[PDB]
Protein backbone atom coordinates (compact mmCIF):
# COMPACT_ATOMS: atom_id res chain seq x y z
CA UNK A 1 0.00 0.00 0.00
CA UNK A 2 1.44 2.55 -1.75
CA UNK A 3 0.78 5.85 1.26
CA UNK A 4 2.98 3.94 4.31
CA UNK A 5 5.95 3.44 1.47
CA UNK A 6 6.71 4.20 -1.91
CA UNK A 7 5.28 1.54 -4.91
CA UNK A 8 7.45 1.20 -7.95
CA UNK A 9 6.02 1.56 -11.46
CA UNK A 10 5.89 -2.48 -11.23
CA UNK A 11 3.19 -2.18 -7.46
CA UNK A 12 1.22 0.75 -9.31
CA UNK A 13 0.52 -1.90 -12.18
CA UNK A 14 -1.59 -3.48 -9.68
CA UNK A 15 -4.51 -0.80 -9.15
CA UNK A 16 -4.66 -0.70 -12.91
CA UNK A 17 -8.07 -2.20 -14.80
CA UNK B 1 -5.55 12.07 7.76
CA UNK B 2 -4.30 14.93 6.09
CA UNK B 3 -0.80 13.40 5.03
CA UNK B 4 -2.69 10.24 3.74
CA UNK B 5 -4.82 12.61 1.69
CA UNK B 6 -2.16 14.82 0.09
CA UNK B 7 -0.26 11.22 -0.84
CA UNK B 8 -4.27 9.85 -2.62
CA UNK B 9 -3.24 12.90 -4.79
CA UNK B 10 0.07 12.23 -5.98
CA UNK B 11 -0.68 8.30 -6.52
CA UNK B 12 -4.25 8.61 -8.26
CA UNK B 13 -1.66 10.88 -10.83
CA UNK B 14 0.96 8.23 -11.20
CA UNK B 15 -2.19 5.86 -11.83
CA UNK B 16 -3.01 7.78 -14.90
CA UNK B 17 0.19 7.80 -16.02
CA UNK B 18 1.06 4.08 -15.32
CA UNK B 19 -2.27 2.61 -16.79
CA UNK B 20 -2.60 4.59 -19.76
CA UNK B 21 -5.39 3.60 -21.59
CA UNK B 22 -6.54 0.52 -19.00
CA UNK B 23 -7.44 3.17 -16.92
CA UNK B 24 -7.48 1.98 -13.58
CA UNK B 25 -9.88 1.36 -9.87
CA UNK B 26 -8.87 3.48 -6.96
CA UNK B 27 -9.86 2.59 -3.72
CA UNK B 28 -7.41 4.38 -0.83
CA UNK C 1 -3.00 16.46 -27.12
CA UNK C 2 -5.45 17.50 -24.80
CA UNK C 3 -7.05 14.39 -24.49
CA UNK C 4 -4.25 12.98 -22.18
CA UNK C 5 -3.96 16.40 -20.17
CA UNK C 6 -7.56 16.75 -19.43
CA UNK C 7 -7.63 12.85 -17.77
CA UNK C 8 -4.91 14.03 -15.18
CA UNK C 9 -7.07 17.11 -13.89
CA UNK C 10 -10.58 14.50 -14.72
CA UNK C 11 -9.13 11.81 -12.20
CA UNK C 12 -7.96 14.37 -9.77
CA UNK C 13 -11.45 16.09 -9.38
CA UNK C 14 -12.82 12.45 -8.95
CA UNK C 15 -10.32 11.11 -6.27
CA UNK C 16 -11.78 15.14 -4.32
CA UNK C 17 -15.61 14.55 -5.39
CA UNK C 18 -15.38 10.76 -3.69
CA UNK C 19 -13.28 10.73 -0.85
CA UNK C 20 -13.25 7.52 1.29
CA UNK C 21 -15.16 5.80 -1.44
CA UNK C 22 -12.53 5.86 -4.29
CA UNK C 23 -13.85 6.25 -8.23
CA UNK C 24 -13.29 3.51 -11.30
CA UNK C 25 -11.38 5.36 -14.37
CA UNK C 26 -11.19 4.49 -18.29
CA UNK C 27 -10.95 6.78 -21.00
CA UNK C 28 -13.51 5.59 -23.94
CA UNK D 1 -17.80 14.81 -21.69
CA UNK D 2 -15.67 16.46 -18.56
CA UNK D 3 -12.69 17.39 -21.24
CA UNK D 4 -14.56 19.27 -23.28
CA UNK D 5 -16.61 20.91 -20.43
CA UNK D 6 -17.15 21.41 -16.90
CA UNK D 7 -18.80 18.74 -15.00
CA UNK D 8 -20.54 19.32 -12.08
CA UNK D 9 -19.67 17.85 -9.11
CA UNK D 10 -22.58 16.32 -8.99
CA UNK D 11 -21.93 14.46 -12.11
CA UNK D 12 -18.59 13.52 -11.21
CA UNK D 13 -20.40 11.75 -9.04
CA UNK D 14 -20.86 9.02 -11.14
CA UNK D 15 -17.66 8.25 -11.29
CA UNK D 16 -17.42 7.29 -7.79
CA UNK D 17 -17.52 3.94 -6.67
CA UNK E 1 -7.47 24.41 10.22
CA UNK E 2 -6.98 22.11 6.89
CA UNK E 3 -4.02 20.84 7.03
CA UNK E 4 -3.26 20.04 10.57
CA UNK E 5 -7.58 18.31 10.15
CA UNK E 6 -8.38 17.04 7.14
CA UNK E 7 -11.50 19.23 5.58
CA UNK E 8 -13.93 17.92 3.28
CA UNK E 9 -15.13 19.31 0.14
CA UNK E 10 -18.33 20.75 1.69
CA UNK E 11 -16.31 21.87 4.33
CA UNK E 12 -14.61 23.91 1.83
CA UNK E 13 -17.20 25.57 0.51
CA UNK E 14 -17.36 27.85 3.65
CA UNK E 15 -14.09 29.44 1.70
CA UNK E 16 -15.85 30.61 -1.79
CA UNK E 17 -16.87 33.64 -2.31
CA UNK F 1 4.42 16.47 10.51
CA UNK F 2 2.78 18.21 7.23
CA UNK F 3 4.21 20.63 4.95
CA UNK F 4 2.24 23.32 5.13
CA UNK F 5 3.70 24.81 2.04
CA UNK F 6 2.75 21.65 0.38
CA UNK F 7 -0.60 21.18 1.84
CA UNK F 8 -1.37 24.69 1.09
CA UNK F 9 -0.85 23.86 -2.69
CA UNK F 10 -3.66 20.99 -2.53
CA UNK F 11 -5.79 23.12 -0.55
CA UNK F 12 -5.63 25.75 -3.54
CA UNK F 13 -6.32 23.54 -6.13
CA UNK F 14 -9.39 21.75 -4.03
CA UNK F 15 -10.61 25.32 -3.34
CA UNK F 16 -10.83 25.97 -7.09
CA UNK F 17 -12.42 22.78 -8.37
CA UNK F 18 -15.30 23.42 -5.37
CA UNK F 19 -15.76 27.56 -5.82
CA UNK F 20 -15.09 27.44 -9.45
CA UNK F 21 -15.69 31.01 -11.37
CA UNK F 22 -16.36 32.79 -8.03
CA UNK F 23 -13.47 31.93 -6.06
CA UNK F 24 -12.08 32.02 -2.77
CA UNK F 25 -10.93 34.02 -0.33
CA UNK F 26 -8.88 32.33 2.31
CA UNK F 27 -6.68 29.44 1.85
CA UNK F 28 -7.30 27.48 5.49
CA UNK F 29 -4.45 25.88 6.04
CA UNK G 1 -8.10 26.10 -28.54
CA UNK G 2 -6.97 26.68 -24.86
CA UNK G 3 -9.40 24.80 -22.48
CA UNK G 4 -9.99 28.10 -19.71
CA UNK G 5 -11.32 25.69 -17.12
CA UNK G 6 -7.91 23.45 -17.31
CA UNK G 7 -6.00 26.41 -17.67
CA UNK G 8 -7.29 28.10 -14.80
CA UNK G 9 -6.05 25.12 -12.21
CA UNK G 10 -2.38 25.84 -13.36
CA UNK G 11 -2.88 29.23 -13.05
CA UNK G 12 -3.47 29.11 -9.29
CA UNK G 13 -0.80 27.05 -8.83
CA UNK G 14 1.50 29.34 -10.65
CA UNK G 15 -0.36 32.10 -8.09
CA UNK G 16 0.55 30.47 -5.89
CA UNK G 17 4.19 29.85 -6.07
CA UNK G 18 4.29 33.53 -7.05
CA UNK G 19 2.39 35.20 -4.06
CA UNK G 20 3.27 32.70 -1.32
CA UNK G 21 1.39 33.64 2.07
CA UNK G 22 -0.12 36.83 0.91
CA UNK G 23 -2.38 35.21 -1.56
CA UNK G 24 -3.77 36.41 -4.65
CA UNK G 25 -6.90 38.71 -5.18
CA UNK G 26 -7.73 37.39 -9.01
CA UNK G 27 -7.20 35.12 -11.19
CA UNK G 28 -6.47 36.39 -14.74
CA UNK G 29 -7.64 33.71 -17.49
CA UNK H 1 -5.20 37.13 -20.21
CA UNK H 2 -2.90 34.44 -19.39
CA UNK H 3 -5.17 31.61 -20.49
CA UNK H 4 -4.58 33.51 -24.02
CA UNK H 5 -1.86 34.70 -23.74
CA UNK H 6 1.24 33.28 -21.92
CA UNK H 7 2.11 34.95 -18.74
CA UNK H 8 5.35 34.76 -17.11
CA UNK H 9 5.86 34.40 -13.22
CA UNK H 10 6.53 38.68 -13.13
CA UNK H 11 3.62 39.24 -14.51
CA UNK H 12 1.76 37.27 -12.28
CA UNK H 13 3.05 39.31 -9.78
CA UNK H 14 0.76 41.61 -10.35
CA UNK H 15 -2.24 39.31 -9.32
CA UNK H 16 -0.63 39.09 -5.60
CA UNK H 17 -2.27 40.95 -2.83
CA UNK I 1 2.19 29.54 -26.20
CA UNK I 2 -0.37 28.57 -23.45
CA UNK I 3 -0.85 25.07 -24.58
CA UNK I 4 2.63 24.04 -24.89
CA UNK I 5 3.15 25.81 -21.49
CA UNK I 6 0.52 23.33 -19.70
CA UNK I 7 1.51 20.44 -21.55
CA UNK I 8 5.11 21.12 -20.47
CA UNK I 9 4.17 21.19 -16.62
CA UNK I 10 2.66 17.41 -16.93
CA UNK I 11 5.35 16.82 -19.06
CA UNK I 12 7.81 17.92 -16.16
CA UNK I 13 5.31 15.70 -13.90
CA UNK I 14 5.63 12.46 -16.22
CA UNK I 15 9.39 12.68 -16.28
CA UNK I 16 9.86 12.98 -12.11
CA UNK I 17 7.74 9.65 -12.31
CA UNK I 18 9.19 8.00 -15.21
CA UNK I 19 12.94 8.61 -13.84
CA UNK I 20 12.88 8.17 -10.56
CA UNK I 21 16.46 8.44 -8.81
CA UNK I 22 17.88 9.06 -12.17
CA UNK I 23 16.48 12.41 -11.93
CA UNK I 24 16.16 14.28 -15.38
CA UNK I 25 17.13 17.22 -17.96
CA UNK I 26 14.32 19.28 -18.93
CA UNK I 27 14.54 21.12 -22.12
CA UNK I 28 11.51 23.01 -23.64
CA UNK J 1 8.85 15.84 -29.27
CA UNK J 2 6.02 15.15 -26.38
CA UNK J 3 4.06 18.22 -26.57
CA UNK J 4 3.11 17.64 -30.31
CA UNK J 5 2.13 14.46 -30.13
CA UNK J 6 1.82 11.89 -26.72
CA UNK J 7 5.41 10.26 -25.38
CA UNK J 8 5.42 6.58 -24.28
CA UNK J 9 7.02 5.59 -20.82
CA UNK J 10 9.76 4.95 -23.84
CA UNK J 11 9.80 8.01 -25.53
CA UNK J 12 9.78 9.74 -21.77
CA UNK J 13 12.86 7.42 -20.73
CA UNK J 14 15.01 9.99 -22.66
CA UNK J 15 14.62 12.43 -21.00
CA UNK J 16 16.36 10.95 -17.70
CA UNK J 17 19.78 11.60 -16.70
CA UNK K 1 6.85 9.07 2.16
CA UNK K 2 7.11 12.89 2.01
CA UNK K 3 10.16 12.69 -0.12
CA UNK K 4 8.99 11.23 -2.90
CA UNK K 5 6.10 13.79 -2.55
CA UNK K 6 7.75 17.13 -2.44
CA UNK K 7 9.90 16.16 -5.06
CA UNK K 8 6.83 16.40 -7.41
CA UNK K 9 5.69 19.90 -6.38
CA UNK K 10 9.88 20.93 -6.57
CA UNK K 11 9.76 20.18 -10.31
CA UNK K 12 6.82 21.80 -11.29
CA UNK K 13 8.02 24.85 -9.17
CA UNK K 14 11.60 24.53 -11.23
CA UNK K 15 9.30 24.35 -14.43
CA UNK K 16 7.78 27.65 -14.09
CA UNK K 17 10.78 29.47 -12.44
CA UNK K 18 13.17 27.92 -14.87
CA UNK K 19 10.44 29.18 -18.11
CA UNK K 20 12.36 28.48 -21.89
CA UNK K 21 15.84 27.45 -20.24
CA UNK K 22 14.60 24.25 -18.75
CA UNK K 23 16.11 22.72 -15.66
CA UNK K 24 18.55 19.98 -14.42
CA UNK K 25 16.87 17.84 -11.69
CA UNK K 26 18.06 15.00 -9.47
CA UNK K 27 17.61 13.82 -6.12
CA UNK K 28 20.23 13.39 -3.59
CA UNK L 1 17.51 21.73 0.74
CA UNK L 2 13.65 22.45 -0.10
CA UNK L 3 11.27 19.95 1.14
CA UNK L 4 12.01 20.64 4.68
CA UNK L 5 11.71 24.24 3.60
CA UNK L 6 10.34 26.85 1.29
CA UNK L 7 13.42 27.84 -1.39
CA UNK L 8 13.16 31.51 -2.28
CA UNK L 9 12.41 31.56 -6.50
CA UNK L 10 16.12 33.08 -6.31
CA UNK L 11 17.31 30.06 -4.96
CA UNK L 12 15.44 27.75 -6.93
CA UNK L 13 16.71 29.84 -10.15
CA UNK L 14 20.32 27.80 -9.21
CA UNK L 15 18.18 24.58 -10.51
CA UNK L 16 18.12 26.10 -13.98
CA UNK L 17 19.94 25.60 -17.12
O1 LIG M 1 3.55 5.32 -3.20
C1 LIG M 1 3.35 6.34 -4.08
C2 LIG M 1 2.50 7.37 -3.71
C3 LIG M 1 2.29 8.42 -4.57
C4 LIG M 1 2.92 8.45 -5.80
C5 LIG M 1 3.76 7.43 -6.19
O2 LIG M 1 4.39 7.48 -7.42
C6 LIG M 1 3.98 6.35 -5.31
O1 LIG N 1 -15.51 17.97 -15.85
C1 LIG N 1 -14.32 18.22 -15.21
C2 LIG N 1 -13.13 17.87 -15.81
C3 LIG N 1 -11.90 18.07 -15.21
C4 LIG N 1 -11.83 18.66 -14.01
C5 LIG N 1 -13.03 19.02 -13.43
O2 LIG N 1 -12.97 19.57 -12.24
C6 LIG N 1 -14.31 18.81 -13.97
O1 LIG O 1 -7.80 19.22 4.43
C1 LIG O 1 -7.41 19.31 3.14
C2 LIG O 1 -6.10 19.72 2.84
C3 LIG O 1 -5.68 19.78 1.50
C4 LIG O 1 -6.56 19.48 0.48
C5 LIG O 1 -7.87 19.10 0.76
O2 LIG O 1 -8.72 18.76 -0.23
C6 LIG O 1 -8.30 19.00 2.11
O1 LIG P 1 1.98 29.91 -15.34
C1 LIG P 1 0.90 30.07 -16.14
C2 LIG P 1 -0.17 29.18 -16.06
C3 LIG P 1 -1.25 29.32 -16.90
C4 LIG P 1 -1.30 30.36 -17.84
C5 LIG P 1 -0.21 31.25 -17.95
O2 LIG P 1 -0.24 32.22 -18.88
C6 LIG P 1 0.89 31.10 -17.11
O1 LIG Q 1 3.53 13.89 -24.33
C1 LIG Q 1 3.22 13.96 -23.01
C2 LIG Q 1 3.01 15.21 -22.45
C3 LIG Q 1 2.67 15.31 -21.12
C4 LIG Q 1 2.56 14.18 -20.34
C5 LIG Q 1 2.79 12.92 -20.87
O2 LIG Q 1 2.66 11.80 -20.08
C6 LIG Q 1 3.12 12.82 -22.23
O1 LIG R 1 11.44 25.01 -2.04
C1 LIG R 1 10.29 24.69 -2.71
C2 LIG R 1 9.88 23.38 -2.77
C3 LIG R 1 8.74 22.98 -3.45
C4 LIG R 1 7.96 23.90 -4.05
C5 LIG R 1 8.38 25.21 -3.95
O2 LIG R 1 7.64 26.11 -4.55
C6 LIG R 1 9.54 25.67 -3.31
CL1 LIG S 1 -4.03 21.23 -19.10
CL1 LIG T 1 2.30 16.78 -0.81
ZN1 LIG U 1 -3.27 20.67 -17.22
ZN1 LIG V 1 1.64 17.11 -2.77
Amino acid sequence: QCCTSICSLYQLENYCN
Amino acid sequence: FVNQHLCGSHLVEALYLVCGERGFFYTP
